[PDB]
Protein backbone atom coordinates (compact mmCIF):
# COMPACT_ATOMS: atom_id res chain seq x y z
CA UNK A 1 0.00 0.00 0.00
CA UNK A 2 1.43 3.48 1.09
CA UNK A 3 1.99 6.07 4.35
CA UNK A 4 4.91 3.96 4.89
CA UNK A 5 6.47 7.58 5.60
CA UNK A 6 4.10 8.75 8.42
CA UNK A 7 5.59 6.70 11.37
CA UNK A 8 9.17 6.85 12.83
CA UNK A 9 9.89 2.83 12.76
CA UNK A 10 7.81 1.84 9.75
CA UNK A 11 9.65 -0.15 7.21
CA UNK A 12 8.81 0.25 3.74
CA UNK A 13 8.24 -2.32 1.71
CA UNK A 14 11.86 -2.10 -0.09
CA UNK A 15 13.03 -1.98 3.46
CA UNK A 16 13.36 1.93 3.90
CA UNK A 17 12.76 4.62 6.66
CA UNK A 18 11.36 7.28 5.00
CA UNK A 19 10.85 9.85 8.38
CA UNK A 20 14.93 9.62 8.60
CA UNK A 21 15.62 10.20 5.14
CA UNK A 22 12.74 13.32 5.60
CA UNK A 23 15.34 14.40 7.79
CA UNK A 24 18.38 14.68 5.87
CA UNK A 25 16.53 16.82 3.82
CA UNK A 26 16.63 18.84 6.86
CA UNK A 27 20.14 18.37 6.83
CA UNK A 28 21.22 18.73 3.32
CA UNK A 29 18.97 22.31 3.53
CA UNK A 30 21.30 23.73 6.61
CA UNK A 31 24.53 25.71 6.40
CA UNK A 32 27.74 24.08 5.19
CA UNK A 33 30.25 22.67 7.48
CA UNK A 34 33.77 21.15 7.54
CA UNK A 35 35.98 19.02 9.48
CA UNK A 36 39.61 17.99 7.72
CA UNK A 37 42.03 15.28 9.73
CA UNK A 38 45.71 16.55 9.76
CA UNK A 39 48.88 15.08 11.30
CA UNK A 40 48.40 15.10 14.80
CA UNK A 41 44.55 16.73 14.89
CA UNK A 42 41.51 17.58 13.23
CA UNK A 43 40.30 21.21 12.36
CA UNK A 44 36.26 21.81 12.48
CA UNK A 45 34.97 24.83 9.95
CA UNK A 46 31.45 26.44 9.29
CA UNK A 47 29.38 28.90 7.33
CA UNK A 48 27.49 31.35 9.68
CA UNK A 49 24.68 32.89 7.43
CA UNK A 50 24.09 36.75 7.82
CA UNK A 51 20.74 37.04 8.06
CA UNK A 52 20.93 40.90 8.52
CA UNK A 53 23.04 43.15 9.67
CA UNK A 54 21.29 43.30 12.69
CA UNK A 55 23.11 39.50 13.88
CA UNK A 56 26.16 40.68 16.57
CA UNK A 57 29.32 39.56 14.58
CA UNK A 58 31.72 36.50 16.57
CA UNK A 59 28.49 35.85 18.45
CA UNK A 60 26.02 33.37 17.95
CA UNK A 61 28.88 30.76 18.11
CA UNK A 62 28.00 26.98 16.34
CA UNK A 63 30.85 25.12 17.10
CA UNK A 64 30.68 23.09 20.59
CA UNK A 65 33.19 21.32 22.62
CA UNK A 66 32.57 17.66 24.42
CA UNK A 67 34.63 17.77 27.36
CA UNK A 68 38.08 19.20 26.73
CA UNK A 69 39.32 17.22 23.60
CA UNK A 70 36.41 17.19 21.63
CA UNK A 71 34.80 19.20 19.03
CA UNK A 72 31.80 19.09 17.63
CA UNK A 73 29.71 21.11 14.38
CA UNK A 74 26.66 19.96 12.61
CA UNK A 75 24.40 20.55 9.95
CA UNK A 76 20.27 21.27 10.33
CA UNK A 77 18.20 21.55 12.63
CA UNK A 78 20.47 23.78 15.51
CA UNK A 79 18.81 22.93 18.35
CA UNK A 80 18.48 19.05 17.82
CA UNK A 81 22.42 19.52 17.46
CA UNK A 82 22.63 20.87 20.64
CA UNK A 83 20.33 18.62 21.89
CA UNK A 84 22.90 16.11 20.63
CA UNK A 85 25.85 17.61 22.33
CA UNK A 86 24.57 18.05 25.59
CA UNK A 87 23.67 13.86 25.80
CA UNK A 88 27.44 13.64 24.76
CA UNK A 89 27.97 15.88 27.30
CA UNK A 90 26.51 13.70 30.19
CA UNK A 91 28.27 10.65 28.24
CA UNK A 92 31.62 11.90 28.29
CA UNK A 93 31.20 12.49 32.17
CA UNK A 94 29.66 9.75 32.76
CA UNK A 95 32.76 7.78 31.25
CA UNK A 96 35.11 9.55 32.66
CA UNK A 97 33.78 9.17 36.10
CA UNK A 98 34.35 5.58 36.08
CA UNK A 99 37.25 4.72 33.80
CA UNK A 100 38.93 7.57 35.12
CA UNK A 101 40.59 7.93 31.32
CA UNK A 102 39.01 11.26 29.32
CA UNK A 103 36.70 9.20 26.72
CA UNK A 104 38.47 8.21 23.60
CA UNK A 105 37.14 9.60 20.29
CA UNK A 106 35.94 6.09 18.81
CA UNK A 107 34.24 5.43 21.92
CA UNK A 108 32.71 8.40 22.15
CA UNK A 109 31.22 8.10 18.44
CA UNK A 110 29.34 4.93 19.50
CA UNK A 111 27.84 6.93 22.06
CA UNK A 112 26.45 9.64 19.67
CA UNK A 113 25.64 6.72 16.92
CA UNK A 114 23.89 4.07 19.66
CA UNK A 115 22.18 7.44 21.05
CA UNK A 116 20.73 8.48 17.44
CA UNK A 117 20.43 4.96 16.04
CA UNK A 118 18.04 4.87 19.00
CA UNK A 119 15.68 7.34 18.03
CA UNK A 120 14.68 5.78 14.62
CA UNK A 121 13.33 2.51 16.45
CA UNK A 122 10.31 4.37 17.94
CA UNK A 123 7.46 6.49 16.51
CA UNK A 124 7.01 8.23 19.58
CA UNK A 125 10.24 9.75 18.71
CA UNK A 126 11.75 11.69 15.85
CA UNK A 127 14.98 11.43 14.02
CA UNK A 128 17.46 13.89 14.58
CA UNK A 129 17.92 16.68 11.93
CA UNK A 130 21.52 17.30 11.89
CA UNK A 131 24.70 15.79 10.71
CA UNK A 132 27.59 15.80 12.68
CA UNK A 133 30.96 16.31 12.14
CA UNK A 134 33.44 15.66 15.17
CA UNK A 135 36.04 14.57 16.26
CA UNK A 136 39.46 15.59 18.80
CA UNK A 137 43.17 13.39 19.82
CA UNK A 138 43.35 10.62 21.98
CA UNK A 139 45.55 8.00 23.35
CA UNK A 140 46.61 6.97 19.48
CA UNK A 141 46.25 9.83 17.37
CA UNK B 1 27.19 8.50 58.63
CA UNK B 2 31.00 7.49 58.03
CA UNK B 3 33.73 7.79 59.71
CA UNK B 4 37.13 9.57 58.05
CA UNK B 5 39.82 6.88 57.61
CA UNK B 6 42.99 8.29 55.37
CA UNK B 7 43.27 12.04 56.64
CA UNK B 8 44.72 15.40 56.13
CA UNK B 9 46.18 17.79 58.97
CA UNK B 10 46.40 21.46 58.61
CA UNK B 11 45.34 23.98 56.22
CA UNK B 12 46.12 27.34 57.27
CA UNK B 13 46.00 30.73 55.31
CA UNK B 14 46.27 34.37 55.57
CA UNK B 15 45.35 37.79 53.26
CA UNK B 16 47.86 40.44 52.90
CA UNK B 17 47.99 43.49 51.18
CA UNK B 18 47.86 42.13 47.33
CA UNK B 19 46.58 38.25 47.65
CA UNK B 20 46.44 35.73 49.83
CA UNK B 21 48.19 32.46 50.44
CA UNK B 22 47.74 29.11 52.14
CA UNK B 23 49.75 25.78 52.76
CA UNK B 24 48.91 21.98 54.19
CA UNK B 25 51.69 19.53 54.39
CA UNK B 26 51.88 16.59 52.21
CA UNK B 27 50.91 13.71 54.58
CA UNK B 28 48.05 11.25 54.30
CA UNK B 29 47.97 9.66 58.04
CA UNK B 30 45.52 6.37 58.55
CA UNK B 31 45.31 6.61 62.56
CA UNK B 32 48.26 7.19 63.88
CA UNK B 33 50.58 5.54 60.95
CA UNK B 34 51.85 8.16 58.79
CA UNK B 35 51.23 6.12 55.80
CA UNK B 36 51.07 8.63 52.57
CA UNK B 37 53.70 11.04 52.28
CA UNK B 38 53.08 12.54 48.21
CA UNK B 39 49.61 13.65 49.25
CA UNK B 40 49.31 17.63 47.43
CA UNK B 41 46.22 19.06 49.76
CA UNK B 42 46.04 22.07 47.64
CA UNK B 43 43.48 21.93 44.61
CA UNK B 44 44.12 24.69 42.65
CA UNK B 45 41.39 25.91 40.52
CA UNK B 46 41.95 27.94 37.84
CA UNK B 47 44.83 30.40 38.62
CA UNK B 48 42.87 32.69 41.00
CA UNK B 49 41.84 29.87 43.16
CA UNK B 50 43.30 27.35 45.73
CA UNK B 51 41.15 25.23 47.59
CA UNK B 52 42.67 23.47 50.35
CA UNK B 53 41.46 20.64 52.03
CA UNK B 54 41.68 18.84 55.39
CA UNK B 55 40.07 15.89 56.79
CA UNK B 56 39.32 12.57 54.63
CA UNK B 57 40.91 12.50 51.86
CA UNK B 58 38.67 10.06 49.61
CA UNK B 59 36.23 12.17 50.21
CA UNK B 60 38.68 14.97 49.62
CA UNK B 61 39.54 13.22 45.89
CA UNK B 62 36.04 13.66 45.53
CA UNK B 63 35.75 17.15 45.81
CA UNK B 64 38.65 17.44 43.71
CA UNK B 65 36.87 15.93 40.61
CA UNK B 66 34.06 18.09 41.66
CA UNK B 67 36.14 20.75 40.90
CA UNK B 68 37.60 20.01 38.10
CA UNK B 69 34.34 19.02 36.36
CA UNK B 70 33.32 22.94 37.30
CA UNK B 71 35.65 24.06 35.19
CA UNK B 72 35.53 21.82 32.47
CA UNK B 73 31.50 22.18 32.69
CA UNK B 74 32.33 26.40 33.08
CA UNK B 75 33.58 26.40 29.16
CA UNK B 76 31.00 24.67 27.92
CA UNK B 77 29.65 27.12 25.41
CA UNK B 78 31.47 29.36 27.27
CA UNK B 79 33.55 32.38 24.55
CA UNK B 80 34.82 33.64 27.77
CA UNK B 81 35.86 30.67 29.87
CA UNK B 82 39.16 32.47 30.21
CA UNK B 83 37.96 35.94 30.58
CA UNK B 84 35.26 37.75 32.03
CA UNK B 85 33.29 34.98 32.37
CA UNK B 86 35.90 32.41 34.23
CA UNK B 87 35.50 30.97 37.48
CA UNK B 88 35.76 33.05 40.50
CA UNK B 89 36.85 32.02 43.67
CA UNK B 90 33.34 33.52 45.31
CA UNK B 91 31.47 31.24 42.96
CA UNK B 92 33.19 28.46 43.65
CA UNK B 93 33.40 28.56 47.19
CA UNK B 94 29.45 28.66 47.06
CA UNK B 95 29.39 25.64 45.09
CA UNK B 96 30.99 23.93 47.47
CA UNK B 97 29.53 25.78 50.15
CA UNK B 98 26.28 24.46 48.86
CA UNK B 99 27.37 20.75 48.33
CA UNK B 100 28.48 20.41 52.16
CA UNK B 101 25.79 21.56 54.03
CA UNK B 102 23.44 19.35 51.28
CA UNK B 103 25.59 16.46 52.30
CA UNK B 104 24.99 17.18 56.12
CA UNK B 105 21.98 17.47 55.69
CA UNK B 106 21.27 14.03 54.30
CA UNK B 107 22.89 13.00 57.00
CA UNK B 108 25.78 11.55 54.85
CA UNK B 109 28.62 14.34 55.02
CA UNK B 110 31.88 15.04 53.44
CA UNK B 111 34.39 14.44 55.98
CA UNK B 112 36.31 17.61 55.34
CA UNK B 113 37.07 21.12 56.31
CA UNK B 114 37.98 23.85 53.46
CA UNK B 115 39.69 26.69 52.67
CA UNK B 116 38.79 28.44 49.27
CA UNK B 117 41.38 31.31 48.46
CA UNK B 118 42.37 33.89 45.56
CA UNK B 119 41.25 37.11 44.68
CA UNK B 120 38.81 38.17 42.63
CA UNK B 121 38.31 39.63 39.36
CA UNK B 122 37.58 42.95 40.83
CA UNK B 123 41.31 42.11 42.82
CA UNK B 124 39.71 41.78 46.02
CA UNK B 125 40.91 38.72 48.42
CA UNK B 126 39.10 35.83 48.50
CA UNK B 127 39.06 33.48 51.77
CA UNK B 128 36.56 31.83 53.25
CA UNK B 129 36.10 28.49 55.35
CA UNK B 130 33.52 25.53 55.24
CA UNK B 131 33.36 22.13 57.10
CA UNK B 132 31.31 18.69 56.96
CA UNK B 133 28.62 20.71 58.87
CA UNK B 134 28.03 23.37 56.47
CA UNK B 135 29.20 25.80 58.42
CA UNK B 136 31.20 28.59 56.99
CA UNK B 137 32.75 31.97 57.76
CA UNK B 138 35.49 34.20 57.01
CA UNK B 139 38.51 36.30 59.10
CA UNK B 140 41.92 38.14 57.92
CA UNK B 141 43.39 34.58 58.57
CA UNK B 142 41.74 30.83 58.66
CA UNK B 143 43.32 27.87 59.72
CA UNK B 144 41.68 24.27 60.00
CA UNK B 145 42.14 21.58 62.68
CA UNK B 146 45.30 21.62 64.94
CA UNK B 147 45.97 25.14 62.45
CA UNK B 148 42.88 26.64 64.22
CA UNK B 149 44.38 26.12 67.43
CA UNK B 150 48.37 27.32 67.15
CA UNK B 151 48.54 28.88 63.86
CA UNK B 152 45.71 31.21 64.21
CA UNK B 153 47.16 32.85 67.16
CA UNK B 154 50.28 33.74 65.19
CA UNK B 155 49.39 34.64 62.10
CA UNK B 156 46.65 36.75 64.04
CA UNK B 157 50.08 38.87 65.24
CA UNK B 158 50.26 40.00 61.99
CA UNK B 159 46.84 41.09 60.58
CA UNK B 160 44.86 41.41 63.48
CA UNK B 161 42.07 43.64 62.15
CA UNK B 162 41.57 44.62 58.91
CA UNK B 163 43.16 47.90 58.94
CA UNK B 164 46.33 45.21 58.74
CA UNK B 165 46.29 43.67 55.74
CA UNK B 166 46.92 46.87 53.70
CA UNK B 167 50.24 47.11 55.79
CA UNK B 168 51.43 43.42 55.14
CA UNK B 169 53.62 42.10 52.11
CA UNK B 170 54.06 39.41 51.11
CA UNK B 171 57.06 38.88 53.01
CA UNK B 172 56.00 39.52 56.05
CA UNK B 173 52.85 37.21 55.05
CA UNK B 174 55.17 34.19 53.62
CA UNK B 175 57.09 33.88 56.60
CA UNK B 176 54.69 34.33 59.66
CA UNK B 177 52.19 31.04 57.29
CA UNK B 178 56.61 29.18 56.85
CA UNK B 179 56.96 29.52 60.75
CA UNK B 180 53.44 28.51 61.95
CA UNK B 181 54.05 25.29 59.78
CA UNK B 182 57.59 24.88 61.75
CA UNK B 183 54.94 25.45 64.73
CA UNK B 184 52.68 22.73 63.15
CA UNK B 185 55.44 20.43 63.38
CA UNK B 186 56.59 20.29 66.46
CA UNK B 187 53.40 19.95 68.23
CA UNK B 188 51.12 17.74 65.87
CA UNK B 189 51.50 14.71 65.48
CA UNK B 190 49.66 14.39 62.94
CA UNK B 191 51.97 16.14 60.59
CA UNK B 192 55.01 16.57 57.90
CA UNK B 193 57.84 17.92 57.89
CA UNK B 194 57.00 18.51 53.67
CA UNK B 195 54.10 20.70 52.54
CA UNK B 196 53.03 22.59 49.92
CA UNK B 197 52.40 26.63 49.72
CA UNK B 198 50.40 28.94 47.39
CA UNK B 199 50.15 32.44 46.76
CA UNK B 200 47.48 34.13 44.19
CA UNK B 201 48.83 37.72 43.99
CA UNK B 202 46.62 40.36 42.16
CA UNK B 203 49.47 41.15 40.46
CA UNK B 204 51.58 38.34 39.90
CA UNK B 205 49.37 35.73 39.69
CA UNK B 206 49.18 32.16 40.86
CA UNK B 207 52.28 30.77 42.50
CA UNK B 208 52.05 27.47 43.06
CA UNK B 209 55.15 26.34 45.39
CA UNK B 210 55.72 22.56 46.27
CA UNK B 211 58.29 20.39 47.98
CA UNK B 212 58.85 22.96 50.80
CA UNK B 213 60.16 21.65 53.94
CA UNK B 214 60.42 23.18 57.75
CA UNK B 215 63.95 24.49 58.32
CA UNK B 216 65.91 26.21 61.13
CA UNK B 217 64.47 24.03 63.75
CA UNK B 218 65.58 24.29 67.53
CA UNK B 219 66.85 21.13 69.02
CA UNK B 220 69.75 21.61 70.85
CA UNK B 221 68.40 22.36 74.06
CA UNK B 222 67.16 18.73 74.05
CA UNK B 223 70.70 17.37 75.26
CA UNK B 224 70.35 19.99 78.78
CA UNK B 225 67.16 17.82 79.41
CA UNK B 226 67.61 14.44 81.44
CA UNK B 227 65.38 12.81 83.54
CA UNK B 228 61.88 14.18 84.63
CA UNK B 229 62.59 15.51 87.82
CA UNK B 230 65.16 14.29 90.54
CA UNK B 231 67.13 12.55 87.78
CA UNK B 232 70.81 14.49 87.27
CA UNK B 233 72.35 11.98 84.39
Amino acid sequence: GTGYDLSNSVFSPDGRNFQVEYAVKAVENGTTSIGIKCNDGVVFAVEKLITSKLLVPQKNVKIQVVDRHIGCVYSGLIPDGRHLVNRGREEAASFKKLYKTPIPIPAFADRLGQYVQAHTLYNSVRPFGVSTIFGGVDKNG
Amino acid sequence: TQQPIVTGTSVISMKYDNGVIIAADNLGSYGSLLRFNGVERLIPVGDNTVVGISGDISDMQHIERLLKDLVTENAYDNPLADAEEALEPSYIFEYLATVMYQRRSKMNPLWNAIIVAGVQSNGDQFLRYVNLLGVTYSSPTLATGFGAHMANPLLRKVVDRESDIPKTTVQVAEEAIVNAMRVLYYRDARSSRNFSLAIIDKNTGLTFKKNLQVENMKWDFAKDIKGYGTQKI
